[PDB]
């Protein structure tokens, strides 16, 4: 049974996914597209 | 991919962003938005009863970011809170931007630890800095959180403002009589000592310097080479001896000490605050006190001080405290005479 | 030379609120009563 | 030291002059709202 | 009594001066 | 105001008196398009 | 006046341990 | 070489598993604190003196 | 007795002990006050 | 200066060290344990409890069930049927005993710093391997948490924890049964506490088995720079660190741990008038019964009443020595007396309680409504609102030691002074030589210890991190 | 920066455009009266309803909302 | 007064009687201080974190530096290169006469202030005192957090020197 503190706690859960998941992907992203500079 | 975002990540370009870097930015920016926001654009007389801005019309000085209600305790009242219903205007109305400000801002101080962490394994340097960087960390914890947390809720928290945090010292002069804490006074040494130090140490340094190291005889140079530098210790000692008697030189303790003095003192000032959060003080001297009772004819500083703050107390807790909602009648009022 | 992250972002970023809120007061001290 | 170069003692005075300006308001508007004040 | 104790914690933190100001170990440049 | 017949000139009159310090100012132009030194 | 006994003890304490202790020290050093 | 039981020497590591796990933590913190600090609601979940069964 | 995992050298020096003293008893002042009162 | 830096290389050495501080904490529960047997007071558990000696260690041993004495003195007050084989006077001797031991085995490791024994291991003389001890001292640690959640507490080997009801003091040791669902994860039903360490205690043994059989991957070596001790230090004090910022607040605030009996009451439940309220109810409630006013307040048990004055907050007191509650009001003995202020026209009264936030208070009264009737003035002059000019009256309906009436100026007066501190009472100042000053409960005083200390942990964790993951940098 | 973009003239042009746009882009954000409704931020038209000498509190933790709106009808 | 006690009274009695809370030589002064505070905190903190970390030092001693020592005690180019990479390039310094020259301009230049504003306040030119924002909707005199600044200032001015006035203004 869910009462509306419910939802929100989910809804933070979820905006939380939404920020965190961008962040990564965006970045995992530009790293790869600029490569680092390198000769071994 | 991973060690890859490592470097693309702590490339070194102009602002460097490390791993700490994701949480230092979105916070230390949030936190100032929040800040310059409201500071601009919102009141806190739903809250608080005063003019929060500058759409209100408050000078730089007045304008503030006011802390939630009292009503509320310590309820974390995020965008998504129970209460705040996910209507932002409200949230802002209620206040639940110092939450914003406060937390985000903790994190920017968490970050700003990692991000000095980071750039000393990176170029090999020292930790120490990272670490002269607690006592403001405390400080800070010491002020908007703990104590807040100890007493009736955030309200009393220090408010987001300049004026605000003013009024912040007169309120702890009253009810806490915080001056004769111990505490805040070596807390009040370190800092007074920072400034004495990096006056001395400057000036020193300054005047010191050697002699024709220019023909021209002004100072903007040096080099790398310049292993030796501008200016003598064998001649400090013996002018520091002789004006004022002492002088332990050792380049390598001066500045340690350096970071002693400032740093040791406002974690004690932070204790302090720890201790206030109790509402337990250090206000008091009972010896003082009974023989202040027994006989009329004594009277210190001691006491002086004691009638001032009952006079803060009295005439500021009624428009300072709008929940209890404190009605005093002329009469009433402690006051001496003729003003 | 590109537009960048740093130097690019963090300028805007902070530089370009500014305005947005100078622009805003500019018009505060204009108001009435 | 003109011979047609792109400016910087000049940028150096707009903007200097362009804050100054808006300062200036900050305290025009200053006056505006305390001036009511009884 | 509260007294001397006060004084007394007094008369030490001069006499420390004296001995450190006129009994310190030496600055020297014998390196 | 009592000018009388300037009476015109309030104006020019009371931006007038800030001037000195604006000399300061050009001073500092003065030397930027002279590249400081 | 009134005041707590029990701070004179604390207080020579305060004096002495810390004291006594860095005392010890410093013959050690020489 | 899998000999028996799960094995993995140096190996990345086993960073996921963990990773996944401190997540069901902060995920449980945050619970319990929102609960104590009565940001979340449930039905007979009273954070008063009172709660007695 | 034969052990050597450890360095077995403690020093303090003069200088050492003067800033150690003039902080306890600096320190003691302040505090006497309080604990006495 | 540095010297303990010697022991970071030897571990017999260092189990020898690490042997005395626990050696010091054993022999300290009993300083402490003894020292309070001595002190404590037997005569009133109602007026005169454990919270308001100022006695410290008793609560916790309280709180698991010790409630004897050798000597016959219970805290439940109930003593016909008491033989506790091993309380109080018995726990004492066992930590002294236990301090005793260890200290003697400590030296015989300090001594004896050999690997060269009767021993089974992994570990090659100049090393510990880390990862494996965790997962050692883990799985039996984990054991531990689930045998006092499972049989401590719940009753299966009897030392059930001890509970309350929301008010009063029916509270007495009973088994405890953890409800799993979620009414019971909260902090206040003892179900969460057993629930917990039951649950926790499993997930510490698997834990444990899969930390012992698991090898660091490539993190705890490469990373983290786990070779050496260093690391296991700042891992654990920020964990320390945790948890006393957490019991803290536990304290503060109040959970099922932190009863009251045993603490004392909160600044929360003064500032809610939480007591207030429950006595209220039971007036309306008897009072509709048939019942006069006198005979309804001569009704509501005492101790309730007690909970209600404001000299039981943790109110002031930063530096106040020996600060047990009563050399402040004194050795309290009184009376659930509420005091009536009604005028002279026979409307009730009501007078504004005082802030646990100020140290003095401007006596005044209230009408029910908000409105200001009396005030004690400042400028007699000019005075309008006096006690006299109204002529105010307080009529005592309370507890058997007041059920009576009066009239003077003077006299009324003090009472609505004493009546801004809540519920009114009388103390035995002379025994103590109180000076009258509030002092405050173990509460603040746990309290402000375990936060400074946890705050001043954040800087032992930051320090030795650091300190741990630089090695060539503090070489310079 | 030694200069870069500020010597160009692109730079100017760029935001000789954008920057008074920005500037004036906020000035309307004022006369319109957004913040007021986004923000909440009562007028000098509506702090006082005429004649109600009290200051408008809060007390309950989740009617907040309930009460903030319980205020603003009433000055209506 | 020569007391410590006093000291406080004359700071208490003083802001009550001038408001110097609000006032830029003493709000400089707070600069100076504080400022002082963060540089010689930072300073010896750099100073310390990039010595020369190969100098006779090991784990079990540590002993200084003497003018006969040529390269000095620390590697300036770690430290200008930290605290550039912290922030930005020209936020480090570059020499080491600007950042000594620094600490003993901010300090000093702080006080001169604060040594002023006293001085200033010493005849009658108090700080600021925005005592009131209006609503001339109806003219509700709203209060702004200076106000309940004044509200304090207030309480000790009716206090000061208890029983010492005969009359109904102070004027000094
Ligand atoms: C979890 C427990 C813990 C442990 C095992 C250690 C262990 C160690 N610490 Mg760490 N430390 C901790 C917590 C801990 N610390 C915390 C919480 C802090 C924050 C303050 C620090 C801050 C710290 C610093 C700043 C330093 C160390 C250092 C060291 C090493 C010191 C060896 C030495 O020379 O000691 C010598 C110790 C003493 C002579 C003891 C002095 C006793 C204190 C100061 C008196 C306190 C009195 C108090 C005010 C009230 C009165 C007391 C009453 C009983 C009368 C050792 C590895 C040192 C190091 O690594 O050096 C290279 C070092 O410089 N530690
Ligand atoms: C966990 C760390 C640790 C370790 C590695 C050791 C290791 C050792 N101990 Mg020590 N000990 C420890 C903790 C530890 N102890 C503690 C906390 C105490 C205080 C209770 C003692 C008390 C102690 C005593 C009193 C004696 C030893 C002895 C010994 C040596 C025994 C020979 C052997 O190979 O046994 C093989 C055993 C193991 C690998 C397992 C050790 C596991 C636990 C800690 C031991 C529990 C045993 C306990 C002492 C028995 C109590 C009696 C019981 C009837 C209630 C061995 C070097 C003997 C010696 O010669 O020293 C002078 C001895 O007489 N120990
Ligand atoms: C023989 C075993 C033994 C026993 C039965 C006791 C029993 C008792 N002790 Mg004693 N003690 C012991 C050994 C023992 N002690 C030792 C070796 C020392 C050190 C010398 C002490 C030092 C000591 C002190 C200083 C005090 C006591 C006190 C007490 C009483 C405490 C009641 C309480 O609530 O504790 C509560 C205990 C806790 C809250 C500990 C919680 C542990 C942390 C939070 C767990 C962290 C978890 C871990 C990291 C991860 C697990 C994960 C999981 C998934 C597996 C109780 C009678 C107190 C007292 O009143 O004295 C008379 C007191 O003040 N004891
Ligand atoms: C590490 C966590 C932990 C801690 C901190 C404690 C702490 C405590 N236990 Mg618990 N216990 C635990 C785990 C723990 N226990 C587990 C896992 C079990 C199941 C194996 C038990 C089983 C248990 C029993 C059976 C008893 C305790 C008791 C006690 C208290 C003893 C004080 C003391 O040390 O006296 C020093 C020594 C003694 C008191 C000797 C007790 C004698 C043995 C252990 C039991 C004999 C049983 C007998 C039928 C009981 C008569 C007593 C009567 C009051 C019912 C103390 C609060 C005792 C208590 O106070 O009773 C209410 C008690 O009788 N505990
Ligand atoms: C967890 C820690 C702890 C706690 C919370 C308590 C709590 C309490 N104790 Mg216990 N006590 C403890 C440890 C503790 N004690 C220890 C280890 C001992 C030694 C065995 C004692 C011995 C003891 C005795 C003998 C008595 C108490 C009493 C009391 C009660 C006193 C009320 C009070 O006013 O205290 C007052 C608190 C203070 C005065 C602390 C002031 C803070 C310090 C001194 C400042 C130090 C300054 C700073 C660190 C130095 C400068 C730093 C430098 C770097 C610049 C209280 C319940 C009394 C009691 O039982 O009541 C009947 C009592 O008579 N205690
Ligand atoms: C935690 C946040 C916080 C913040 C951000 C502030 C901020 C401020 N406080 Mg407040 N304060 C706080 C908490 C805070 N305070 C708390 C908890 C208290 C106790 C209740 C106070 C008590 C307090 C008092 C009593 C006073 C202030 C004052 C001030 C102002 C001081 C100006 C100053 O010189 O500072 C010191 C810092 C510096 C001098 C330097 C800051 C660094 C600057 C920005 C760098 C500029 C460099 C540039 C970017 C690069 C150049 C590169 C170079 C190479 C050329 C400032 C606006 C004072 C004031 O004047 O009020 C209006 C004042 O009197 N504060
Ligand atoms: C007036 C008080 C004071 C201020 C304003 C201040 C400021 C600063 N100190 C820094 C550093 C330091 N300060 C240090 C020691 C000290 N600093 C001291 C006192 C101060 N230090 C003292 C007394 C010491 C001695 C211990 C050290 C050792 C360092 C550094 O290493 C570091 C540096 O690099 O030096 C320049 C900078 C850190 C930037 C950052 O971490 O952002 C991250 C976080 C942000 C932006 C916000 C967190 C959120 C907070 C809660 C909100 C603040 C928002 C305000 C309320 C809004 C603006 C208000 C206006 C009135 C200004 C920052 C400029
Ligand atoms: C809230 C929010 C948000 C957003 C926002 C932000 C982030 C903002 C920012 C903002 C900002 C950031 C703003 C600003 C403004 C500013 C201004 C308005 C300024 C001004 C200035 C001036 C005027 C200056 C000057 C000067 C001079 C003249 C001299 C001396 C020095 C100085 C420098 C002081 C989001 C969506 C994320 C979400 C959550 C919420
Ligand atoms: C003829 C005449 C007259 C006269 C006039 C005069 C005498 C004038 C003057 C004027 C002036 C005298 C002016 C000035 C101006 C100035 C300016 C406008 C300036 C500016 C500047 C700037 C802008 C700068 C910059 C900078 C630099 C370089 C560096 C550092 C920083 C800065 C940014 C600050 C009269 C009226 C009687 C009337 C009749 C006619
Ligand atoms: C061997 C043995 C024995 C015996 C034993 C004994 C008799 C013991 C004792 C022990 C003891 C008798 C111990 C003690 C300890 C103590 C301690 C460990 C303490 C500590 C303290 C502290 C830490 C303090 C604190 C403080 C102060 C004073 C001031 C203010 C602040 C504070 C809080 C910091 C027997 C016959 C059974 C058998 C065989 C073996
Ligand atoms: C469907 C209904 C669900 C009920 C949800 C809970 C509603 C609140 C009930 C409070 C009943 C009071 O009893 C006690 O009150 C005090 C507040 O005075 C609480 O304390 C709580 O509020 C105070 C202030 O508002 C906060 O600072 C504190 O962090 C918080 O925990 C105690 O934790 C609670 O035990
Ligand atoms: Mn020492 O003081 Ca200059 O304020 Mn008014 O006058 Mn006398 O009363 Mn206080
Ligand atoms: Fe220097």
């Amino acid at each position: 049974t869910i009462t509306p503190s419910l939802k929100g706690f989910f809804i933070g859960l979820l905006s939380g996914a939404v920020v965190l998941g961008l962040t990564f992907a965006v970045l995992i992203a530009i790293s790869q597209i600029d490569k680092v500079q390198r000769s071994l | 991919w991973f060690d890859i975002l490592d470097d693309w990540l702590k490339r070194d370009r102009f602002v460097f962003v490390g791993w700490s870097g994701i949480l230092l930015f979105p916070c230390a920016y949030l936190a100032l938005g929040g800040w310059l926001t409201g500071t601009t654009f919102v009141t806190s007389w739903y809250t608080h009863g005063l003019a929060s801005s500058y759409l209100e019309g408050c000078n730089f000085l007045t304008v503030a970011v006011s802390t939630p209600a009292n009503s509320m305790g310590h309820s974390l009242l995020l965008l998504w809170g129970p209460e705040a219903q996910g209507d932002f205007t409200r949230w802002c109305q209620l206040g639940g931007l110092w939450t914003f400000i406060a937390l985000h801002g903790a994190f920017g101080l968490i970050g700003f630890m990692l991000r000095q962490f980071e750039i000393a394994r990176l170029v090999g340097v020292r930790p120490y800095n990272a670490i002269a960087f607690s006592a403001p960390i405390a400080v800070f914890v010491s002020v908007f959180l703990i104590y807040p947390l100890g007493q009736s809720s955030w309200f009393f928290a220090p408010s987001f403002g300049v004026a605000a945090i003013f009024r912040f010292l007169l309120f702890f002069q009253g009810f806490h009589n915080w001056t004769l804490n111990p505490f805040h006074m070596m807390g009040v040494a370190g800092v007074l000592g920072g400034a004495l130090l990096c006056a001395i140490h400057g000036a020193t340094v300054e005047n010191t310097l050697f002699q024709d190291g220019e023909g021209a005889s002004t100072f903007r140079a040096f080099n790398p080479t310049q292993a030796e530098e501008t200016y003598s210790m064998v001649t400090a000692n013996r002018f520091w001896s002789q004006i004022f008697g002492i002088a332990f030189s050792n380049k390598r303790w001066l500045h340690f000490f350096m970071l002693f003095v400032p740093v040791t003192g406002l974690w004690m000032s932070a204790i302090g605050v720890v201790g206030l959060a109790l509402n337990l003080r250090s206000y008091d001297f009972i010896s003082q006190e009974i023989r202040a009772a027994e006989d009329p004819e004594f009277e210190t500083f001691y006491t002086k001080n004691l009638l001032l703050n009952e006079g803060i107390r009295a005439w500021m807790a009624p428009q300072d405290q709008p929940h209890e909602n404190f009605v005093f009648p002329e009469e009433v009022l402690p006051r001496g005479n003729a003003l | 030379y590109p537009i960048f992250t740093v130097r690019w972002v963090a300028v805007h970023t902070l530089a370009v609120p500014t305005i947005f809120f100078l622009g805003a007061i500019a018009a505060m001290q204009f108001i009435q009563r | 030291s003109e011979g047609g170069r792109i400016p910087l003692w000049i940028v150096a005075t707009v903007a200097g002059m362009g804050v100054i300006v808006i300062v200036g308001l900050f305290f025009y508007g200053a006056y505006a709202g305390l001036g009511s004040s009884l | 009594m509260e007294t001397i104790t006060y004084v007394f914690i007094f008369a030490c933190i001069i006499a420390l001066f004296f001995f450190a100001i006129f009994f310190r170990e030496p600055p020297r440049i014998t390196k | 105001k009592l000018p009388e017949a300037y009476a015109i000139f309030d104006p020019l009159v009371d931006v007038l008196p800030v001037i000195p310090v604006l000399f300061l100012a050009l001073a500092f132009v003065w030397q930027a398009a002279v590249g400081f030194r | 006046m009134e005041v707590n006994q029990l701070g004179l003890i604390a207080t020579a304490l305060f004096v002495l341990v810390p004291s006594v202790f860095l005392i010890i020290l410093y013959v050690q050093t020489e | 070489l899998n000999s028996e039981y799960g094995k993995v020497a140096p190996g990345w590591g086993t960073t996921p598993l963990m990773a996944v796990f401190m997540g069901l933590f902060l995920v449980f913190l945050l619970i319990i604190l929102e609960i104590y600090n009565s940001t979340l609601i449930l039905d007979g979940v009273n954070v008063s003196w009172k709660a007695l069964g | 007795m034969e052990p050597n995992p450890n360095r077995q050298p403690v020093e303090l020096n003069r200088t050492s002990l003067y800033l150690g003293l003039l902080l306890i008893l600096v320190l003691a002042l302040l505090f006497s006050s309080y604990f006495f009162n | 200066y540095r010297v303990h830096t010697v022991l970071i290389n030897d571990p017999g050495r260092l189990i020898a060290a690490h042997l005395m501080h626990t050696a010091l904490v054993a022999g300290w529960a009993g300083s402490m344990a003894l020292y309070e047997l001595a002190t404590f007071d037997p005569s009133d558990p109602v007026l005169n409890p454990m919270w308001r000696q100022g006695m410290f260690v008793l609560p916790f041993m309280a709180r698991l069930g010790v409630t004897g004495s050798w000597s016959g003195w219970s805290i439940t007050g109930e003593t016909g049927i008491d033989p506790g084989f091993w309380s109080f006077e018995g726990v004492a001797l066992a930590h002294i005993v236990l301090s005793g031991l260890l200290f003697l085995a400590a030296c015989w490791h300090w001594v004896y710093w050999d690997l060269e024994l009767f021993r089974d291991p992994r570990t090659g003389e100049p090393a510990l391997d880390l990862p494996k001890m965790f997962g050692i001292h883990l799985f039996l640690a984990g054991l531990l948490c689930f045998g006092f959640g499972a049989f401590h507490l719940t009753g299966l080997f009897g030392p059930g924890m001890w509970v309350s009801d929301p008010y009063g003091l029916t509270g007495s040791v009973q088994p405890v049964a953890p409800e799993w669902g979620p009414d019971g994860f909260n902090p206040y039903n003892p179900g969460g506490v057993v629930a917990h360490h039951i649950a926790a205690g499993i997930v510490g043994i698997i834990a444990g088995l899969f930390h012992i059989l698991v090898r660091p991957p490539q993190r705890l070596y490469k990373a983290l720079r786990m070779g050496n001790i260093e690391t296991v230090l700042s891992s654990s004090i920020a964990a320390v660190f945790f948890a006393a910022f957490v019991v803290a607040g536990t304290m503060w605030y109040g959970s099922a741990t932190t009863p009251i009996e045993l603490f004392g009451p909160t600044r929360y439940q003064w500032d809610s008038s939480y007591f207030q309220q429950e006595i209220n109810r039971r007036v309306q409630a008897s009072l509709a019964s048939g019942a006069t006013l006198e005979e309804a307040w001569s009704a509501i048990p005492e101790k309730l009443a007690f909970y209600d004055y404001i000299g039981n907050n943790p109110a002031k007191g930063g530096l106040f020595r020996t600060g047990p509650m009563n050399k402040g009001d004194g050795i309290a003995q009184a009376w659930k007396g509420h005091a009536v202020f009604r005028n002279k026209e026979g409307e009730e009264l009501f007078v504004r309680r005082m802030p646990a936030f100020f140290e003095s208070f401007p006596v005044i009264l209230t009408d029910k409504n908000g409105v200001v009737k009396a005030d004690i003035p400042f400028r007699r002059a000019e005075s309008k609102y006096s006690f006299e000019q109204q002529g105010v009256t307080v009529s005592f309906y309370g507890g058997e030691l007041n059920g009576q009436t009066f009239t003077d100026p003077p006299t009324v007066k003090s009472y609505a002074r004493k009546a801004i501190f809540g519920e009114i009472f009388e103390f035995d100042t002379e025994t103590l030589n109180s000076d009258g000053i509030f002092r405050t409960s173990p509460r603040g005083w746990f309290t402000f210890a375990h936060a400074v200390f946890a705050l001043l942990f954040f800087f032992g964790h930051i320090w030795h991190g650091a300190r741990t993951l630089f090695r060539d940098v503090f070489s310079g | 920066p030694f200069s870069d973009i500020i010597t160009s003239v692109r730079y100017w042009v760029i935001h000789s455009i954008t920057i008074p746009a920005l500037f004036i882009a906020g000035w309307l954000f004022v006369s319109t009266g957004l913040a007021y409704d986004v923000f909440g931020t009562p007028r000098p038209d509506s702090y006082y309803a005429q004649e109600q000498r009290s200051i408008p509190l809060v007390t309950d933790r989740f009617e907040a909302k309930q009460q903030v709106e319980t205020f603003l009808e009433q000055l209506k | 007064p020569l007391g410590i006690s006093g000291t406080f009274n004359f700071m208490i009695v003083f802001q009550a009687e001038h408001n110097i809370l609000m006032h830029p030589f003493h709000q400089l002064g707070v600069a100076g201080v504080f400022g002082g505070a963060l540089f010689c905190a930072m300073h010896g903190s750099l100073v310390t974190s990039s010595l020369i970390r190969e100098t006779t030092e090991t784990e079990s001693a540590n002993y200084g530096y003497k003018f006969g020592q040529e390269e000095e005690t620390y590697n300036i180019v770690a430290a200008h290169g930290y605290f550039g990479r912290l922030i930005f390039q020209y936020a480090s310094f570059n020499n080491s006469r600007s950042l000594h020259f620094f600490l003993a301009a901010w300090p000093v230049v702080g006080v001169w202030f604060t040594a002023l504003g006293i001085s200033t306040m010493a005849f009658n030119l108090n700080g600021f005192n925005f005592n009131h924002s209006v609503i001339d909707a109806k003219g509700n005199v709203i209060n702004t957090w200076a106000d309940i600044i004044n509200r304090a200032n207030l309480g000790m001015e009716v206090m000061h020197e208890r029983n010492a006035h005969n009359f109904p203004l102070d004027l000094a």
